[PDB]
RNA sequence: ACCUAUACAUUACCGCUAAAGUAGAUGAUUUAUAUUACUUGUGAUAUAAAUUUUGAAACUUUAGUGAGUAGGAAGGUACAAU
RNA sequence: AGAUCAAGGUUAUGAUAUAAAUGUCCCAGUGGGCCACUUUUGGUAAGCAGAACUGGCGCUGUGGGAUGAACCAAACGUAAU
RNA sequence: AAGUGCUGAUAGAUUUAUAUGAUUACAGUGCGUUAAUUUUUCGGAAUUAUAUAAUGGCAUAAUUAUCAUUGAUUUUUGUGUUUAUUAUAUGCACUUGUAUGAUUAACAAUGCGAAAGAUUCAGGAUACCUUCGGGACCCGUCUUGAAACACGGACCAAGGAGU
């Protein structure tokens, strides 16, 4: 009985398509004879354009340690662990303001008022979507409630 | 300016910040430098949770970047021009530091000769300051 | 970690004498050459007998 | 050490060091498998073609449903039995020697 | 003279090389016989069972030799005479393992550590993957892992008869009379830690579940733990 | 000759070549050309090909290690085909909705604006920068002008001044864009070619009057679980 | 244990193989098939005894 | 389904314990070439070139391994005068 | 019982050996201890005393019951995962 | 149980191998029999016999041995047989080329060690100050036990106890 479920959901590889490995539809269609393809709805909220917003929530805190070489994030789009795994491997970048310039504009133009350390998210951590993240240096400690970002780089389909 | 020495890598050290001697905060009869506090109660001797990271053989550097100053060499004491003839052919390896009992008479004789011997000093311009 | 770095992990016996000679070292700096090309047991017992103190490198009378 | 009385008895100039101390994985290096273990090539090159004919065995259902091609992507992949018939006509004409 | 040195090397340059080509045949002739030793046996239990169903008999499976023993609990808070038994199987650290040759005479050595060891009977795919993945070997009492077929052959060739990694399989997974020297030859492994976890680590298997006479569900562990 | 049998590219353990060369050899009569050139030979009559001692000497210098000098690896990319309009995230030209043209053997992928409509050139971008989109903009029967290439559009060159070397340099010199006049014509060859195919399609989100504004999206629409 | 080994090797001195002369306890045995043969199953002793 | 330890595993690194290798450099060693003995083809010669140093108390290499007061030995540095 | 010939299998239970084997300095210390489970006297008894067999605390940090020398995980070279 | 077949990632990459000793050997490439079958027709494509111990399939001979024994497990094999199978029957030079010496590296960008002068990129609690997150009793010592509601310590320079 489950043998067509080894078959029918290769129609996504037949509707994308690639080598077309299924003839039965699984279309999510409006037809009365088309009541399948089984979405794990619902959620309807973007948080994905560029610098898709996600505020920050302290380090990968033990109860009585820190391990501040890493950091942990709060990703406002996501709310189940199937959501957040689309944020694997993105960079993580956070700007924060300061006084002087001290650097010329040579690699593409900078009058230099903004200052920003950098980094890279890795893996999904919390069973609702909190996804820990490592930086270039270390997340400067007073940011627990600053509006850090995640840009789309790099991405796929 | 000077060619950097002889297979210059990333000098990357384990623990860098200095090591400051349990309870040297509230006694200024207590100096800066460390003494493993050998007495039976202590709060750091037991390698506890919070205190001034306790030294051992771990923290050292690699056994090729031993002694390696931030410009590739290993530092070396120099006195007069004859010991700069020791740095004749090794010039691409080590450097020199002009010993601070040398006056500005004799330090005129290092900085004009060993420049052409292509060695590096840490300190020229000691008393130069182009006066006597 | 485990527990055994127990005792003795420590091979006691002597590697080189507490003696700063330049003649006795010249035998050592020769007879280290002639026990690490051949494997002959007779050379090693020469080498391990180049190491005891004044006593126990025994006196030995002619009869 | 000149000597002509010592270096007729010396034995070993092991000039090469023979260190080569690196380990390797038995799945991520498929290259490793045959080296430490031949017959690992056998079990792959047995079951791989069995999967490979089975890749033909399910596109022919699509070539049963729609019957489109079979032009140059799998037409020559199924016309090889006509060449492989000749691999068994020798079983009918060249294997008749014993 | 080094002119006469040239014949000693270049012949040996062919002699050490050409025997590898023979060893390539030697490491192939065993394994091609080694494979279907499993396969006849894998069909042998279907044939004995189903015939006994046709002949209306209860066919028992064979009770097994070849256990495999992985430590669970520390170095400390250990019982009195379980300190010498556990140095007498070379389990010392947590998550290290060796094998045994089972009889009664190791059960009542295994029972007097049975709260602290979790011993099981492996399948095919564990033992192939064990010496492969986290297997090291022990020549001249050191620990230099695998990297070729050489690290068995160099020191098991004359007095014992083993020279390929699937032949060291043969004198353990099939159990034989050279076995006792065929796993002091291994250093204890270093198994990692099995993700998903350990389910409780409290008790013996058959009330709460962990250490002990588990003997068949050891394979769902070693797919993770190693 | 023949029967190369390289099935070393889908298994990936298949070799299948030793199974041929048993009877495939002729088993006797070895005849081959056997080039035995002694040409690297110091015939220093007036020649002096030792080589001549410009140095032959011990100028002491130590240089970085003999690296692998690796091969331009095959290019694993997600399955998408030109033409597909895509959202540029980069190049100081973010937000433009631009279309694939041609993949290149450097692991690169040709995109144009076009400069006629989008006011964007024939920019080559990374696949990791750019988010792929859903459906097809049909560009099957195109002229595929592959004569424009990667090495055709490298920086040319590091001369440090005026193709002469040791000369005088000035602040803010220009050597990397006029931009080139042929690329304007190379734009003109495809912009006239792309307008007829892009306006004949049934109109959509980024097709005719539709691509030219700057990605920005209302709620209840996904980066997450869209069949995107 | 001595004089058997002097005699069971002595009978082994006419065929050669094999000595088998050390000591081994009981082993994991075999894999039978077992007919009932004797009285098919159930045979169901299930306790109920507390109340007394 | 997740959660955290200086525990477990793997890559580097430190010191320590164990094991192992290296000294005819008025040589060794390739790279070419002239030749040759020619043994098909392997070797010796000659030319040209370049690599070849350390308190053998050195040097290379290999594995394992590291808590600690009471206490014992191990090399390391201050402040002295002869 | 001893010496000395004659015959003799593969040496005779498992599993190891992080190496085994010993003579000095009688080598510095230390000769007051504490606790839980079972086993247990004295007492009605106690965070008391009094013990045999282990493990631990003193010598020991540690992750966990907020806390706490012993409880339960684990016994502490510097580092990332 | 079999690479069944990927698709997506994480951080990490020893190596002055003479600064006192294969840079070699496995494999992959282009050159010198063959015959047609087949397909594309632009290549490719597909063909055996050439030799084996053959190793299974089957058949019978034969035996060691077996819970059992109609038997079946086998053992030693011995032979026949077709059917599968694999490795051996690749020298000669060449190649940025596979793998091998703790197997990480082609590309690209960013920049002139600019007479003196001096911008750029990372790092840098050197010992502060500034801004936040966890940690955290304040030091000797007798004792089973000291953060002690146990004793000694106001601060500092010089002197002091294994001769």
């Amino acid at each position: 009985m489950a043998d067509t479920q080894a078959k029918s959901t290769t129609a996504p590889k037949a509707a994308k398509a690639q080598k077309a490995p299924k003839a039965v539809k699984a279309p999510k269609a409006e037809k009365p004879a088309a009541s399948e393809a089984k979405v794990s709805a619902k959620k309807y909220k973007r948080h994905g354009r560029l610098f898709a917003k996600a505020v920050f929530t302290g380090y990968k805190r033990g109860l009585r340690n820190q391990h501040e070489n890493q950091a942990i994030l709060k990703i406002e789009g996501a709310r189940r662990k199937e959501h957040g795994s689309f944020y694997v491997g993105k960079r993580c970048v956070y700007v924060y303001k300061a006084e002087t310039k001290k650097c010329v504009p040579q690699h593409p133009e900078r009058k230099t008022r903004v200052r920003a350390v950098w980094g890279k998210v890795t893996r999904i951590h919390g069973n609702t979507g909190a996804v820990r993240a490592r930086f270039n240096r270390n997340l400067p400690g007073h940011a627990m409630g600053h509006r850090i970002r995640i840009m789309l780089y790099p991405s796929r389909i | 300016m000077t060619i950097r020495p002889a297979y210059r890598p990333k000098i990357v050290k384990k623990r860098t910040k200095h090591f400051i001697r349990h309870q040297s905060d509230r006694y200024a009869k207590l100096s800066h430098k460390w003494r493993k506090p050998k007495g039976i109660d202590n709060r750091v001797r037991r390698r506890f949770k919070g205190q001034y990271l306790m030294p051992n053989i771990g923290y050292g550097s690699n056994k090729r970047t031993r002694h390696m100053l931030p410009t590739g060499f290993k530092k070396f004491l120099v006195h007069n021009v004859r010991e700069l003839e020791v740095l004749l052919m090794q010039n691409r390896v080590y450097c020199g530091e002009i010993a601070h009992g040398v006056s500005s008479k004799k330090r005129k004789e290092i900085v004009e000769r060993a420049k052409q011997l292509s060695v590096r000093l840490t300190n020229p311009n000691g008393r130069l300051r182009s006066q006597e | 970690g485990i527990d055994i770095n127990h005792k003795y992990d420590r091979k006691v016996r002597r590697t080189e004498p507490k003696s700063q000679d330049v003649y006795l070292r010249l035998l050592v700096k020769l007879y280290r050459f002639l026990q690490r090309r051949t494997n002959k047991k007779f050379n090693r017992i020469i080498l391990k007998r180049l190491f005891m103190s004044k006593i126990n490198r025994p006196p030995l009378s002619l009869q | 050490l000149k000597s002509e009385e010592i270096r007729k008895v010396l034995r070993d100039p092991r000039k090469r060091v023979f260190r080569s101390v690196r380990r390797l994985n038995p799945l991520t290096n498929v290259r490793q498998l045959i080296k430490l273990n031949p017959y690992a090539e056998v079990l792959k090159r047995r079951a791989a073609l069995a999967a490979e004919k089975r890749t033909v065995a399910k596109v022919l259902a699509k070539a049963k449903k729609q019957n489109v091609e079979l032009a140059k992507s799998h037409f020559a992949n199924v016309a090889t039995k006509a060449a492989a018939n000749r691999a068994k006509l020798l079983a009918a004409r060249k294997k008749k020697v014993a | 003279k080094q002119i006469s040195k040239r014949v000693a090397e270049s012949k040996r340059r062919l002699k050490k090389a050409a025997v590898i080509a023979l060893r390539k045949k030697e490491n192939l002739v065993r394994a091609e016989k080694y494979q279907n030793e499993y396969i006849k046996a894998e069909q042998r239990e279907i044939k004995l069972r189903r015939l006994a169903k046709k002949r209306n008999q209860f066919y028992v499976p064979a009770e097994a030799k070849l256990a495999f023993v992985v430590r669970i609990r520390g170095i400390n808070k250990v019982a009195p005479k379980v300190r010498k038994v556990l140095q007498l199987f070379r389990l010392r650290q947590i998550n290290n393992g060796v094998f045994i040759k089972l009889n009664k005479a190791t059960i009542n050595m295994l029972r007097i550590a049975e709260p602290y060891i979790t011993w099981g009977y492996p399948n095919l795919k564990s033992v192939r993957e064990l010496i492969y993945k986290r297997g090291f070997v022990k020549h001249n009492r050191q620990r230099v892992p695998i990297t070729d077929n050489f690290v068995i052959e160099r020191k098991l060739r004359q007095a014992h008869q083993i020279q390929c990694v699937e032949d060291l399989v043969h004198e353990i997974f099939t159990v034989g009379p050279n076995f006792k020297y065929a796993s002091n030859f291994l250093w204890p492994f270093k198994l990692n830690t099995p993700t998903g976890g350990w389910r409780k680590k409290a008790n013996h298997y058959v009330n709460g579940g962990d250490f002990g006479n588990r003997e068949d569900q050891i394979n769902r562990l070693l797919r993770k733990m190693v | 000759k023949g029967k190369k049998h390289p099935v070393n590219s889908y298994l990936k353990g298949g070799i299948l070549r030793y199974s041929k060369a048993q009877m495939y050899k002729r088993r006797a009569l070895y005849r081959l050309k056997d080039k035995k050139s002694p040409v690297v030979e110091k015939a220093k009559v007036p020649i002096k090909k030792s080589k001549a001692s410009y140095p032959t000497k011990t100028f002491v210098k130590k240089r970085p290690s003999k690296a692998n000098f690796s091969e331009h690896k095959r290019n694993t990319r997600r399955n998408l085909t030109p033409g597909t309009v895509l959202i540029l995230l980069a190049g100081r030209h973010q937000g433009k909705r631009v279309v694939l043209l041609k993949v290149l053997a450097s692991g690169l992928l040709l995109v144009t604006g076009p400069f006629a409509l989008n006011s964007c050139p024939l920019r080559r971008v990374s696949q990791r920068y750019v988010i792929g989109t859903s459906s097809k903009v049909d560009l099957g029967a195109f002229k595929v002008p592959e004569h424009l290439n990667d090495a055709y559009f490298r920086r040319l060159k590091a001369k440090k001044d005026k193709k002469t070397g040791e000369a005088d340099i000035f602040a803010a010199k220009k050597e990397r864009f006029v931009p080139n006049e042929q690329r304007k014509k190379d734009q003109k060859e495809v912009d006239a070619a792309l307008l007829k195919v892009i306006k004949a399609h049934p109109e959509g989100k980024f097709f005719a009057k539709y691509l030219q504004n700057m990605f920005a999206l209302h709620s209840s629409q996904y980066p997450h679980r869209m069949r995107f | 244990r001595v004089k058997e080994n002097e005699r069971l090797l002595k009978e082994a001195k006419e065929k050669g193989q094999w000595v088998s002369l050390k000591r081994q306890p009981e082993q994991p045995k075999k894999a039978h098939f077992v007919k009932k043969l004797e009285e098919p199953i159930a045979l169901a002793p299930i306790p109920y005894e507390f109340i007394a």
